[PDB]
C-alpha cells in the first residue's frame, strides 16, 4: 500500500528542513547585524538579544519537531525500498523508480540528500542535546558573547549537511567544521580562568586526529578520484593500502572520540568548560568521529585483524573505570564516565558492519541522553552550590531534596537497570562479546559496571548525603521549573526509546 | 534466479535453490568486470535509437536497434572469450532459450537493464555449465 | 577515472593469459587494477549492484528467518512445559522438538552473535531457501501488504491468476503413492 | 561515432535477425521514451506538489501553535497567569486554550496521513 | 501504526509461509474428495453399462 | 454460478455512467494496447488531479474557525457567550454540509477522454475488464 | 508447522472418553475481557462518566484529580493495547491463529481462496446430482427389467 | 547558481577532489575520450567495411566503440 505521495514527502520534509533552519539563522543575523552599530547586548528591557534568544530557542524546537516528522517519514520510507526490493523475484521486473527534484529550492551544494538510520539519530541527538545546552547557556552569554547565541543553529546545520550527503568530501568538510565554533565558546564563554589552556588543549588534540583523518581521505581521494562514496565499490585498494587507511582513520578519529591514551584534552576542556557547553561536547560532538569512521570503515574493505583497535578500545574502558574512583570532583568523575561509554561505543565498531552497528548506535543515543543528565545535575550542583568538589559540597538531599533525587535516580539509570536503553545497548554488545572473546567479555563488565560503577557511585553517594552544616546563611532552594523539567525528559527518553521500532534495532 | 524446478512436484510450481560453482562465479564476475562497456553501451544506444526513429513516420523506423547488434555481439564475444562463434545468433542450444529471453527483455518489452542483464548472465553461465573445461 | 598508488615491491608478475612479465615497483594505474586489486570482496561478485543489493537483503532476511524459527520453537517449548505436566513431558520432547531444538544450534542460527560466519557457498544456500519461501508464497499471493507493495489494478490481476491457480490445483488428481 | 544507421539495409540482415531487432509497439516506445512505464511525470508532479503543500501548512501550524502556547502562557507567575486568564473574556480565554492545541493537533493529522494510506482501491471483501 | 504496519519481515514471512502450507494440506483435502466422489461416479456408470448389457 | 454472477455484475457497472470514468482508469492502468498512449496520459493527469486529496481543504476549515474565535473575542465587547456558542456551533456544523462530488463522469476532460473508447459494449474492454474487478 | 507429540488413535480417543476424561479446548474471552464487546465499551463509558464527576469532586474538594485524568486518557490507550494484542498474530500458549485470521492479512488470497472454495462446492454439488441421477436410472432400468 | 554553473559539481568538490585529472577529462569528458579514440574510430570505420564486404578481420573486432 506504499505510494510515491510517501517517498516524495520524506524527500521534501528532509530537504525543506535544512532551509527552514538556514532562513531562520540568515534572518536572525540579518537583524542582529543591522539593528545596531556595535554587536553587543543593550542593557536595556528592549534589547534585541530577547528577540535573538527567542529565534534561536524557537527555531531549534520547531525544526526538532520537524524533523520528528521527517524522521518518522524517512523511517517507513526505508523499510518499504526494502520491502520492494526484497519482495519481488520475478527476473522481467526491477525496481526501478526515478525522482524528479523540486523546483521550489536548490540543492544545497548541488548534492541529492542521502538519509540512513544512524545519519538520523545523529541529527536527532544534535537537536534534542543543542536545545539543553542552549537552556543552559543563557547565565552564561552576557553583553559581549551574544553571538555564540547562534553557536547551535550552525552546528544543526552542518550536522544537518553532514547527515544527509553522499559525498565524501562534503562529509569530511562538514566533519572539520565543528572546530571553530566549539573553541570559540570555550574560548569566550567558560567563566573559569583555566579554560584559555582547556582551549588550547582541545584545539591541539583535536586537530592532531582531524590531520589524520585528512591524510585517510586524501589517500583515498588521490588513489580513487570518485567522490559520490558509492564508487569505491568497484575500486579495490591493496592489503597495504587498506591497513594504512584503516590505521589512520581509527587513530584520528578516536582522538576526537576520546580513546586511551588521548583523552587528557577531554578530561581538561570538561573540567574547565562552561558547565552549558560540556553538555553538547560530551552528548554530541564525540559521536560525529563515530558516525565518520563508521561510514569510512564500512566502505572501504579491510582485511586487518581488528585485535589491536579492541584492545585499544578495551584498555581505555578499563582505565576510565578503574580512575573513577579517585576523582572527587563531579565534572571530571562524569568526564571520566563519558569516556568509558564512549569507548564501549568505539568498541562496537570493530567488527565492520556486522550487527554490532545497532548495540553502537543505541548506546550512542543512551550515552548522549545520560552524558547530558549527568553534567546538567552537575551544572545545577556548581549554580546552586558554588563548588562542585565532593569536599566542599555535601547532604544535597536534605537541602534540595530534588536535586538528590534526580541524581539517585541518575546513579540508578547509569547502572544499567532493565528497561532502559543503556541496559538494551549492554545487552547488545555483551551478547556479542561473549561468543567473540568471552573472558574478554567478562573482563570488560566486571570492570566496568563493578570497579567503575562503584567508583562513580561513592563520590555521588557522599555528595546527595551527609549533614549540610555549613554555611547556612547561603543554602539554596531547589531546582527550577526548567531545570526539572529537563532531568524528567531525559528519564522519559531513556525509559520510553525502548519501545522505538525494533525493525532498525 | 539460481532455483532449478522440481520435475515431480505436487503443486504446479516448486523450485529447488543451487549453487553455482566457484570456477563459474570467477568466470562470470571477470567477464562482467572486463565487459562492463558494452552493456552500458548497449543502454545508451538503445535510448538514443529510440529516441532517434521511435516516431512512426522516421525515416529509419524499418532499421530499429540494428545498431546496437554490433554491440550486442561484442558483449556477446567479450562474455564468452571469443569462442563459440562471433555472433549472438551463433549462441550454443544450450543457452539459445535464455538468450531469446534476453532479447525479449531488452529490445521487446523494454525492461530495464537490471533485470536484461540477468537473462545475459544466464546465457553466459549455460555455456560455461556446458562447457565446463573449456572456458574456465 | 580510477588512479593506483606507487608501488615499492620488488617482486615479478608474470601474465600467462596475455604472455608478458612486469614488476610489481613498476605497474602503472591500469596495470595494477588488472594485476593488484582484482580479489572479490563480496559473497557474489558475479551479480550487479541492483542484484547484490537484493542478495544481501536477502541474506539479512534469512538470518532473522532463522532466527524466527528458533524464536518459534522455543515458544512450542514453553507451551508444551505449560500444557503438559512434568510427567510425559521430556517423553514427548524427546521426538521432533527436541531434534530440531539442537539442529537450530548457534551455528546454524545467529541467535546474538554480531556476525553469523557464512562461506558464500552458505549466503548463497540461506538466499536461495528465502527465495523458495518467497515463490510458494506469491503463488498464492499471500505478500500483497507484508513483504510486498502492488497498485490496484496489479492486485486484481493477481487475485484473478491466484484464482485461477487454485481452480487447477482442485482439479488435478491426488497424487500417487 | 560508428553506430547510426548509415549504411544498412534490410537485405544483409536475415528475417529471423530482423524479427529480434524489430522495434516494438509504438506504446511501448512511447512509455520507453517517456519513461513513463511505470508512473507517470504527471504522477511525479503531483505528488512533489502535495508533499510541498502538506510541509508548508505543517511548518506554519507548529510554528503558530508553538508561538501562541508561548505567549499565553508565558506571562508570569502562576499568581499572575491564573489573574490575566481570569480577567480574560470568555472568547478570549477560548482562544487561548483552542488554538495552540488545534495547530499543533493538526499538524501531527497531516503528519499521520501520510503514512497512514488509507485512499487504497482494493478495498472490498 | 508501528505494531500493526512495521513488523518484523521474518516473522511475516513465517506467518505467510504457515498459512500457504495450510492452503496446500486444505488443496489436498480437497482433491482427495473429489477424487473419491469421481470414483462413485464412475463405479454408478459401470454398473449402469453392465446392466444395460 | 459465482462466476456468472461476478461477469453480470461487471455488465452492469459497465452499463452504469456513474462507473465509467473508474473502469476506464482500470484499463488504463493494464495497459490495454487498444488505449492510445497520449490519451492513456491525459487521462492519468486529469484522474490523478480529480482524485487527488489537498490538505489545503482541512487547512482553511482550521483556518476559518480560529478566525471566527479571534474576531469574535477581539472586535466584540462583552459578547454574549450563548450567542458565541450557537455562532461556533453552527460554523462547525456548516463545515460537514460541505461535501463535494467527485462526479467524475461530469468533468468534462475524463468524459471527452474516454467516450471515443466508449467501454460499454465494447467486447475488448469487457475482456480487459473481466479480469481485473476490485 | 506439524505436530510434534507422538500420534494416538480415535478408539484411544473414545476410550478416554468413556473412562471420563475431556479434551482441553481454549475458551472464548468472556465479554468483559473481550476487547471488542458492548459490555467492555458499556463499561468505558461508565468509567469515563464517573471519573469526569470525580475529577470535579477532587477539584471542589481541592483534592489531587491527576489520577482520575490518567484514567480518562488512559481508557482509550488501554483499547488501543488490548486491539493491538489481540489483532497481532502471535502465538502465545492457547488457541491457534486459524488460516482465515491469517488471510485476514492477506487479501489477495482470501478473496481468490473464498472464490475458489465456492467454485469447488458448486462443482461437487454439480457431481453428486449427476451420481443421483445415475442412481436414479439404474433403479429405473431394474425396475423395467423386473417388471418385463 | 552563477559560480557554481560552470560545472554541475559543486564548488569544494572540483577544488578538492579532482587532483592532477585534466580539466578536459573534467569539465567535457565527451570530447577527451573521443580525441582518445581518434585512431580506433578509424580502426572501428575499416572493420565495418570490411564486414560489409566479404572479409572479417578478428583482430579489432573488439573495438566498438559508443563515446
Ligand atoms: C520519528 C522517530 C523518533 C524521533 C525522535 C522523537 C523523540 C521524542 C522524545 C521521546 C522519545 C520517543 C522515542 C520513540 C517512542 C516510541 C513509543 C511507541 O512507539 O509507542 C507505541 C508502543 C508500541 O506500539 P504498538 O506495538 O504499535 O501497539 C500495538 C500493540 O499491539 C500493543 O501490544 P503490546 O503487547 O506490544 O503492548 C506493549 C505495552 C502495552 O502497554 C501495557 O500493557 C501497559 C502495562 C503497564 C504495567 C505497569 C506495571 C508493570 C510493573 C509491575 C508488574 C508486577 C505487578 C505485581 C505482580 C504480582 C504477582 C504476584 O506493554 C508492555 O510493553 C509491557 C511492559 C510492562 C512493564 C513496563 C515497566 C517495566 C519497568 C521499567 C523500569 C524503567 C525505569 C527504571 C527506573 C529505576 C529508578 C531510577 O507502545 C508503548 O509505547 C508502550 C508504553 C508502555 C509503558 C508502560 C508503563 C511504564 C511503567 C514503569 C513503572 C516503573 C516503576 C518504578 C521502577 C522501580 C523504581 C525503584
Ligand atoms: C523577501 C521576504 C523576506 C521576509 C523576511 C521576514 C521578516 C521577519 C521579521 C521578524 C520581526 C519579529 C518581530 C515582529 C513584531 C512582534 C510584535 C509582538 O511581539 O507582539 C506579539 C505579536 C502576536 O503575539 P500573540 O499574542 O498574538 O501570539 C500569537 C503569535 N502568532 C501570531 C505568531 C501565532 O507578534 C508576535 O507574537 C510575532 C513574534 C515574532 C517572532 C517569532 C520568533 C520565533 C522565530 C521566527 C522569527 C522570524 C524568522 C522567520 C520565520 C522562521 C523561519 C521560517
Ligand atoms: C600511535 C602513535 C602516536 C600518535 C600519533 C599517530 C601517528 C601514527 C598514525 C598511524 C600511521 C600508520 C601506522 C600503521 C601502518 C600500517 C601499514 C604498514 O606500514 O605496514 C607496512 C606496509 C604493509 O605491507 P604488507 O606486508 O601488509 O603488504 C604489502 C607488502 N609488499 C609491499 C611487500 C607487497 O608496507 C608498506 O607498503 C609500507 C608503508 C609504510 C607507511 C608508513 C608511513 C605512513 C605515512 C602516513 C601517515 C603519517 C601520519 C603522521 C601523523 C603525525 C605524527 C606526529
Ligand atoms: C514561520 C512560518 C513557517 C512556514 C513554513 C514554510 C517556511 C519556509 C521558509 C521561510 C523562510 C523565511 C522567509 C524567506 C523569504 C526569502 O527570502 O525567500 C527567498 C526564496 C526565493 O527563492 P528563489 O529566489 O530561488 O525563487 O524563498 C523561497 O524559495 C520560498 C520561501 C517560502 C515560501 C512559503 C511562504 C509561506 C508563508 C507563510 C505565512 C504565514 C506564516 C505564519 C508564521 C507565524
Amino acid at each position: 500500500m506504499f505510494n510515491l505521495n510517501t517517498i516524495y514527502l520524506s524527500r521534501i520534509f528532509i530537504e525543506f528542513n535544512f532551509y527552514f533552519l538556514f532562513f531562520l539563522f540568515l534572518i536572525s543575523s540579518i537583524i542582529f547585524y543591522f539593528s545596531k552599530i556595535i554587536s553587543i547586548q543593550n542593557l536595556n528591557q528592549n534589547s534585541v538579544f530577547n528577540f535573538l534568544k527567542l529565534a534561536n530557542i524557537f527555531g531549534i524546537l520547531i525544526s526538532f519537531f520537524i524533523h520528528i516528522i521527517s524522521f518518522w517519514f524517512y523511517c517507513i520510507y526505508s523499510y518499504n525500498l526494502s520491502l520492494n526490493i526484497f519482495s519481488d523475484i520475478n527476473l522481467y521486473n526491477s525496481n526501478s523508480i526515478e525522482l524528479l527534484n523540486n523546483s521550489l529550492l536548490p540543492n544545497y551544494f548541488k548534492s541529492n540528500i542521502t538519509i540512513d538510520f544512524f545519519g538520523l539519530i545523529l541529527l536527532t541527538l544534535a537537536y534534542i542535546v543543542g536545545f539543553v545546552s542552549i537552556l543552559a547557556l543563557d547565565t552564561r552569554l552576557y553583553w559581549k558573547n551574544i553571538k555564540y547565541i547562534f553557536s547551535f543553529t550552525i552546528f544543526l546545520l552542518i550536522v544537518y549537511v553532514y547527515v544527509t550527503v553522499s559525498n565524501i568530501l562534503l562529509f569530511f568538510m562538514c566533519y572539520e567544521l565543528l572546530l571553530i565554533p566549539s573553541f570559540l565558546i570555550v574560548y569566550f564563554v567558560s567563566p573559569s580562568r583555566r579554560a584559555i589552556q582547556a582551549s588550547l588543549y582541545f584545539v591541539i588534540w583535536t586537530q592532531l586526529g582531524s590531520l589524520l583523518v585528512l591524510i585517510a581521505i586524501s589517500y583515498i581521494i588521490s588513489i580513487t578520484n570518485t567522490y559520490e562514496f558509492n564508487d569505491l565499490k568497484y575500486f579495490n585498494f591493496t592489503n597495504s593500502e587498506s591497513t594504512i587507511i584503516i590505521f589512520l582513520i581509527f587513530l584520528g578519529f578516536g582522538f576526537k572520540a576520546p580513546i586511551w591514551p588521548f583523552h587528557y584534552w577531554l578530561t581538561k576542556t570538561h573540567v574547565e568548560a562552561p558547565s552549558g557547553f560540556s553538555i553538547y561536547l560530551s552528548g554530541f560532538l564525540v559521536k560525529t568521529a563515530l558516525y565518520g569512521f563508521y561510514k569510512f570503515n564500512t566502505s572501504i574493505f579491510i582485511d586487518i585483524d581488528s585485535s589491536i583497535f579492541i584492545a585499544i578500545c578495551i584498555m581505555g574502558v578499563v582505565d576510565s573505570s578503574l580512575k573513577m574512583w579517585g576523582q572527587t570532583d563531579l565534572k571530571k568523575l562524569v568526564a571520566y564516565g563519558t569516556i568509558q561509554e564512549m569507548n564501549i561505543i568505539y568498541l562496537a565498531f570493530c567488527w565492520g558492519d556486522s550487527c554490532a552497528i545497532l548495540g553502537g548506535i543505541l548506546f550512542s543515543a543512551t550515552h548522549a541522553f545520560l552524558s547530558a543528565l549527568m553534567f546538567f545535575l552537575v551544572d545545577c550542583i556548581y549554580r546552586r552550590y558554588h563548588t562542585r568538589s565532593l569536599v566542599e559540597v555535601n547532604g544535597i538531599l536534605h537541602i534540595t531534596p530534588n536535586l538528590g533525587l534526580s541524581i539517585l535516580f541518575m546513579l540508578v539509570f547509569f547502572s544499567g537497570i532493565p528497561g532502559t536503553i543503556k541496559f538494551i545497548s549492554e545487552f547488545y554488545i555483551f551478547s556479542g562479546l561473549l561468543e567473540a572473546s568471552p573472558f574478554i567479555c567478562f573482563i570488560l563488565m566486571l570492570v566496568a559496571n563493578v570497579l567503575g560503577l562503584i567508583g562513580f557511585s561513592k563520590s555521588w553517594f557522599n555528595a546527595t548525603f551527609g549533614m549540610p552544616k555549613k554555611n547556612t546563611k547561603y543554602l539554596p532552594m531547589d531546582l527550577s521549573f526548567k531545570e526539572s523539567y529537563i532531568i524528567l525528559y531525559c528519564f522519559f527518553f531513556l525509559f520510553i526509546f525502548s519501545y522505538f521500532s525494533s525493525i532498525f534495532f | 534466479m539460481f532455483l532449478n524446478p522440481v520435475k515431480d512436484s505436487e503443486f504446479d510450481d516448486e523450485v529447488k535453490g543451487f549453487v553455482p560453482s566457484e570456477g563459474e562465479v570467477r568466470f562470470v564476475a571477470n567477464k562482467n568486470k572486463e565487459c562492463g562497456y558494452y552493456l552500458q553501451g548497449i543502454e545508451q544506444c538503445r535510448r538514443k535509437m529510440v529516441q532517434l526513429a521511435g516516431d512512426s513516420s522516421s525515416q529509419f523506423h524499418s532499421l530499429g536497434f540494428l545498431p546496437c547488434k554490433r554491440l550486442v555481439d561484442a558483449h556477446y564475444r567479450c562474455m564468452t572469450d571469443d569462442k563459440f562463434g562471433s555472433t549472438i545468433e551463433e549462441v550454443p542450444e544450450i543457452g539459445l532459450d535464455s538468450a531469446q529471453k534476453f532479447f525479449d527483455c531488452t529490445f521487446q518489452q523494454l525492461k530495464p537493464m537490471q533485470s536484461c542483464r540477468r537473462f545475459f548472465d544466464q546465457v553466459v553461465r549455460d555455456v560455461y555449465r556446458a562447457n565446463g573445461s573449456q572456458l574456465i | 577515472a580510477f588512479g593506483g598508488f606507487r608501488q615499492t615491491d620488488n617482486s615479478l608478475i608474470i601474465d600467462d593469459r596475455r604472455k608478458i612479465i612486469l614488476n610489481t615497483r613498476s605497474l602503472n594505474d591500469f596495470q595494477q587494477k588488472i594485476y593488484l586489486r582484482n580479489f572479490f570482496t563480496n559473497y557474489r561478485p558475479d551479480l550487479s549492484s541492483y542484484d547484490y543489493f537484493a542478495f544481501k537483503e536477502k541474506l539479512r532476511i534469512g538470518e532473522l528467518f532463522l532466527n524466527e524459527y528458533r524464536k518459534r520453537i522455543n515458544n512450542e517449548v514453553r507451551r508444551a512445559a505449560i500444557l503438559t505436566p512434568t510427567s510425559s513431558l521430556r517423553e514427548k520432547m524427546n521426538h521432533k522438538i527436541a531434534d530440531q531444538i539442537l539442529d537450530l544450534s548457534s551455528p546454524h542460527v545467529r541467535g546474538a552473535h554480531f556476525q553469523a560466519v557464512r562461506s558464500w557457498t552458505d549466503a548463497s544456500k540461506i538466499v536461495n531457501y528465502v527465495e523458495e519461501k518467497q515463490t510458494k508464497i506469491n503463488k498464492y499471493g499471500l505478500q500483497f501488504p507484508l513483504l510486498g507493495n502492488m497498485t490496484e489494478e496489479q492486485c486484481a490481476s493477481k487475485e484473478d491468476e491466484v484464482y485461477q491457480r487454485l481452480l487447477k490445483e482442485m482439479q488435478k488428481p491426488p497424487k500417487k503413492a | 561515432m560508428n553506430i547510426s544507421y548509415t549504411g544498412l539495409k534490410l537485405e544483409d540482415y536475415s528475417d529471423e535477425v530482423i524479427r529480434k531487432y524489430k522495434f516494438p509497439n509504438s506504446n511501448e516506445l512511447e512509455r520507453f521514451l517517456n519513461r513513463e512505464q511505470t508512473l507517470t511525470v504527471q504522477q511525479h508532479k503531483s505528488a512533489i506538489k502535495l508533499a510541498q503543500q502538506d510541509f508548508f501548512a505543517v511548518a506554519g501550524l507548529l510554528s503558530v501553535g508553538s508561538l501562541s502556547y508561548i505567549f499565553y502562557n508565558s506571562v508570569g507567575g502562576k499568581v499572575i497567569r491564573d489573574r490575566i486568564r481570569a480577567s480574560r473574556t470568555k472568547a478570549q480565554k477560548v482562544i487561548v486554550l483552542a488554538l495552540a492545541f488545534v495547530a499543533n493537533a493538526a499538524a501531527l493529522i497531516i503528519a499521520r496521513n501520510a503514512i497512514t494510506a488509507h485512499n487504497f482501491g482494493w478495498q472490498a471483501a | 501504526y508501528q505494531g500493526l504496519n512495521l513488523a518484523n519481515p521474518a516473522e511475516s514471512l513465517f506467518s505467510l509461509n504457515t498459512a500457504a502450507e495450510e492452503i496446500e494440506d486444505k488443496i489436498r483435502q480437497i482433491r482427495i474428495d473429489n477424487d473419491k466422489l469421481l470414483q462413485r461416479k464412475a463405479q454408478l456408470e459401470e454398473e449402469l453399462a453392465s446392466l444395460n448389457n | 454460478a459465482s462466476q456468472l454472477q461476478r461477469e453480470q455484475k461487471l455488465v452492469q457497472s459497465l452499463q452504469q455512467e456513474s462507473l465509467q470514468p473508474h473502469l476506464f482508469k482500470i484499463i488504463v492502468d493494464s495497459q490495454s494496447d487498444l488505449v492510445c498512449e497520449a490519451d492513456r496520459r491525459e487521462y492519468i493527469k486529469h484522474y490523478t488531479r480529480a482524485n487527488e486529496k489537498s490538505s489545503t481543504s482541512q487547512l482553511l476549515q482550521v483556518g476559518a474557525l480560529l478566525g471566527y474565535i479571534y474576531a469574535v473575542g477581539r472586535y466584540v465587547s462583552n459578547p454574549s457567550t450563548r450567542k458565541f456558542s450557537y455562532g461556533l456551533a453552527a460554523l462547525l456544523g456548516s463545515f460537514s454540509l460541505l461535501n463535494p462530488s467527485k462526479n467524475l463522469h461530469h468533468n468534462h476532460s475524463l468524459r471527452e477522454i474516454y467516450s471515443k473508447y466508449n467501454i460499454s459494449t465494447n467486447p475488448q474492454a469487457l475482456e480487459i475488464l473481466k479480469s481485473r474487478i476490485y | 508447522m506439524q505436530n510434534a507429540y507422538p500420534e494416538i488413535t480415535d478408539q484411544h480417543r473414545e476410550f478416554l472418553k468413556k473412562q471420563g476424561l475431556k479434551v482441553y479446548e481454549p475458551k472464548p474471552l468472556p465479554d468483559q475481557i473481550n476487547p471488542f464487546s458492548k459490555t467492555y465499551w458499556i463499561t468505558n463509558a461508565f468509567i469515563i462518566g464517573v471519573s469526569f464527576l470525580a475529577r470535579r469532586h477532587a477539584l471542589k474538594v481541592g483534592a489531587p484529580r491527576i489520577f482520575w485524568s490518567g484514567c480518562i486518557v488512559g481508557v482509550p490507550l488501554a483499547a488501543i493495547i488490548s486491539r493491538g494484542k489481540s489483532d497481532q498474530l502471535d502465538e502465545l500458549v492457547g488457541a491457534r491463529k486459524t488460516l482465515e485470521q491469517k488471510l485476514e492479512y492477506a487479501p489477495i488470497t482470501r478473496r481468490a481462496w473464498e472464490r475458489a472454495l465456492a467454485t469447488n462446492q458448486e462443482y461437487q454439488n454439480e457431481i453428486k446430482t449427476q451420481i443421483q441421477d445415475l442412481q436414479a436410472e439404474i433403479a429405473a432400468k431394474k425396475v423395467a427389467a423386473k417388471l418385463e | 547558481g552563477v559560480w557554481s554553473n560552470i560545472h554541475p559539481t559543486d564548488k569544494v568538490t572540483l577544488s578538492f577532489a579532482n587532483i592532477g585529472r585534466p580539466f578536459r577529462l573534467i569539465y567535457r569528458p565527451e570530447i577527451f575520450l573521443r580525441d582518445q579514440q581518434a585512431k580506433f574510430i578509424q580502426l572501428e570505420k575499416e572493420h565495418i567495411e570490411k564486414s560489409k564486404k566479404g572479409e572479417f578481420v578478428e583482430t579489432t573486432s573488439p573495438l566498438v566503440l559508443w563515446n
